[PDB]
């Protein structure tokens, strides 16, 4: 307390902070959809030269 | 000038951006412009006073929320300009909006004024050298590597279905109804108000969206569960509170299959798919029923594909092979396919250059968009 | 041209002062006016007929002390003129009011007549060049250096809570009850009268205040400690006698958490904090329950915040971290924050200039309330 | 067993009840439970610990008022039970709770639990032979002759808009905000605190209501009187004091037209009605704009009709004729409609028998909700 001793009513002998106890999606795995892997690299290798 | 093009994937609820070539859209954020409600006092607080992005998600309660794109139609162009600037900002891409061609995305059957004004923005404010607006079905097909298959997607605002047979889009076989995830969230808010848990603030609506995205399932038997008793599973709010949802957790996503609940004569998603298939020829319905690629955000409910197969089998003719495939990252299908398409060599001819826009204008966009 | 501004921090019981850029309020004195009770007879007695400052404390038994600011509302404007002149007198500041800007502090939800008459005083009696009336919660946040927090202060006459998240104040979640230190002192005077001790003199009320500030603590379990007849601790006097307080040293500070003892139906301090947090948004409650900042003089009792934690746990939702951060500078937090606020650069444009007041009038100060 | 059904207008501000067929409600006492605050010492004092209606309106100062129902949702069931028992008591009806059918109104969109518990009280504590729950919109149409219209009621707790056309209600167009007379009185209280007059007791809260009903009006423009800073009309208190108001006898009722003042994003009463009309079918707009019915006590402010007309006129499309039927029985319209409906014989088919509820339960009430 560098500059906080000169004041008359600064309370001490008490803790500053009063805390409490510090204590501590499924549709992708369904059965009616044949889920496909995207794999963009394979699709790019597929559509590599199919011009338009 | 033809650098790595920018694949901007719009969405009425969750925007998706990122450069072409990335296997995952590295920069995704919700599509809402948040601005503070309360009066600022302390000097040195948050600045800008228009929050877009993760800052709008971290300080949800502090700000108001208003969406600029409803049912795939842009309602506020100023907010979308700010959102696109945020896409090019220092927090998402850190690049200039003139050194890259832009690949935008739109839902089909949208009004022509959206396409017009959107390209006006990307060619007047942002001085993009080349823009190419395109659908979403084609992009999900480029992502899955296929060339056929009916693409059905239930995004946040548009639930459409566009069938494609070996790279031949059938424009008149497109069904689009504006009954989507945002409306399911709204119907859920209505049932919660009928429960007691009355969420009404704009920034509080996101909590309803989280509840929908988390504690909601679609029962296979519609009336059997729709008329019986529930179990009232509890849910924890961000307050630290507890909410007993109950019967609304299953009646809220039923809206997607029967829009009579909201009081609107339309069709369910299954009728959208069935009618989109039946509107085509007679020598394609077998290949279309055997190839259904789901996508879109709202096609993630627990017990969704089950009810789709049940409804489709009730509607499709007997002994017809019905298959429903879907990608793994269902939320980033269209963007991945956009990255694939924009990373090709035909994309040099697919776009619309700036000089083309200076010569013709809106007409060139309407011509080269199809 | 401008000089170092003066932070005339008000208070219902203690008025702090000091120039900006300082770290300690060098001139603190009680906010009361003392005038002689008896008759002057001798030649060479005290002169002045009005005594403010340490001189009043030096001659308490000779003066009829009377407070001019009750519950944050100025009741005697002439006495406040004397007090503010004493602030600018040759004993506390030794400067002129025409050469310094003023940072006045007011409690929230005060009547408009206080702001308007304060404007007329500091702009018609004192020819102050610039005045800026600010709140008291924001200043304590400036003093602690934080940006978020629920400032729960308790002055001599007004206890209030203003939840502020990330520098933004919520003017609708501000609770304010007129039950604080002065009223607890009056209630303690009543209990000492019920114990067999008279303190009817107004100058003796200071002795009652000394009893409150020196031998009073907050019991955790109220009635459980009320049933136990304590040791009846003995306290001295500024006379030399001895008073046995007894049970009226723990239930006297219970007025802050139970306004029913004074017969006035209102909320407790814990209910003020909990209701001030519950009246805010949904996504802004864990951070507000965390950053609980205390201020004000009345929050210095023994076991104050411990009972506050217990009561808050009784009202906050289950398993939420609460941090009642009570710094050691709770008495002068608002002044320290006033020094920080006036010592900035934006403060030059935050105030109301004298020319602005001459042009508009009260309207100018009403526009810059926050 | 049935003879002259008992109509009950279970309103959160005042409960209006009488028998069926009565042209006027005979008993309209306020909806609050008055308990004493001061101990009884003298024998022969007032009897009982619960004061309801006429007794809790004369001895108001002695009491502490607890409103049972808030925003059309019951909080303390005990209090509502006591109020209903007061209705069947000797001083009010002298009847038994087993000899008459009961028509108890309810606001729309209330949670299911209110309907369930309300019937549980009327079928368990009271052994009512017949109970029917209605809407507080249809009844106003009955008591006003019309069959097609937009019922815009504003009770003391919940305002809403129900568009009914040719006897058919369009439930999806029902808009409902929970901002009414209570909030206006409470906000008037905050304005008096800003004008220096505090009120914190529950017994003095009705004096705030008294001020509202006797001195509040609505300006046709929000800014033509705002910056004018008009006169301060005095108003006497029940003791003999004096309150001058000025900018609060019009600033407090604008909370209905813009609830942003209370710090809650919602829609104003005009937006409630206009959105309830615009959500209805395209062909039904002109008939709903020409048939607007007012009800509820908050629709009695001075200049309310002119403000409502001008706001709708701003929001309605050009040249559409807007007629707002405003009967003189806005407080008793819903009750008179109840006296009409219960005097018919179709009501016999519309209620629920006791055995119906015993064999079914809550399900029977949700079945006959409309
Ligand atoms: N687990 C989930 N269950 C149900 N809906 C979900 C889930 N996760 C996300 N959603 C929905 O997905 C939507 C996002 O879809 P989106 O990809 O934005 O479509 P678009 O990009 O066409 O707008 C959100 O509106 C949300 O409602
Ligand atoms: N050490 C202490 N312990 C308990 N109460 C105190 C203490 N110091 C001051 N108080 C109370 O606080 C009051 C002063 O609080 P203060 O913060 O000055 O109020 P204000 O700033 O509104 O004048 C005094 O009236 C006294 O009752
Ligand atoms: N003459 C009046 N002018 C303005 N407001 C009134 C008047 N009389 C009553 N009120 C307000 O309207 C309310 C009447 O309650 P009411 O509208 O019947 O509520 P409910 O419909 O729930 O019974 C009162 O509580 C008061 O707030």
């Amino acid at each position: 307390d560098p500059k906080y001793a000169d004041l008359p009513g600064i309370a001490r002998n008490e803790p500053d902070v009063y805390e409490t106890s510090d204590l501590p999606l499924e549709e992708l795995t369904s059965t009616s959809v044949e889920h496909i892997i995207v794999n963009p690299n394979a699709a790019y290798d597929k559509f590599k030269d199919k011009r338009v | 000038i033809a650098n790595q093009p920018v694949v901007i994937d719009n969405g009425s609820g969750v925007i998706k951006a990122g450069f072409a070539g990335d296997q995952i859209p590295k920069y995704c954020f919700p599509n809402y412009v948040g601005r503070p409600k309360h009066v600022r006092v302390m000097a040195g607080a948050l600045e800008g006073d228009i929050f877009i992005g993760p800052k709008a998600e971290e300080h949800r309660g502090l700000l108001s929320i208003r969406y600029p794109m409803e049912h795939g139609i842009v309602k506020d162009w100023n907010d979308m300009e700010r959102i696109w600037q945020y896409v090019y900002s220092k927090d998402q891409l850190q690049t200039f909006s003139e050194e890259h061609p832009v690949l935008l995305t739109e839902a089909p059957l949208n009004p022509r004024k959206n396409r017009e004004r959107a390209a006006e923005v990307f060619f007047e404010t942002f001085n993009v050298p080349a823009l190419f607006i395109s659908m979403q079905a084609v992009l999900s097909l480029y992502a899955t590597g296929r060339t056929t298959g009916v693409v059905l997607d239930s995004g946040d605002g548009v639930t459409h279905a566009v069938p494609i047979y070996e790279g031949f889009a059938m424009p008149h076989s497109i069904m689009r109804i504006d009954i989507a995830g945002r409306d399911v969230s709204r119907f859920l808010r209505l049932y919660l108000r009928k429960e007691g848990y009355d969420f009404h603030s704009s920034s509080e609506f996101e909590i309803v969206k989280a509840i929908k995205e988390r504690a909601c399932y679609l029962s296979i038997n519609p009336q059997k569960d729709e008329t019986l008793e529930t179990e009232k599973a509890q849910y924890y709010l961000p307050d630290g509170s507890t909410i007993e949802i109950g019967p609304s957790r299953f009646r809220a996503p039923e809206l997607l299959f029967r829009p009579d609940l909201i009081g609107e004569e339309s069709e369910g998603i299954h009728e959208v798919l069935v009618f989109a298939i039946q509107k085509s020829d007679m020598d394609l319905r077998r290949t279309l029923f055997s190839n259904i690629v789901l996508s879109g955000g709202s096609t993630l409910f627990k017990g969704f594909g089950d009810r789709l197969l049940s409804e489709v089998k009730k509607l499709a003719p007997k002994d017809v092979k019905i298959r429903i495939s879907a990608p793994q990252e269902r939320l980033y299908s269209t963007w991945i396919g956009g990255s694939i398409l924009a990373s090709l060599d035909t994309f040099k001819k697919m776009w619309v250059s700036k000089k083309e826009y200076e010569e013709d204008g809106a007409r060139s966009i309407h011509r080269k968009t199809f």
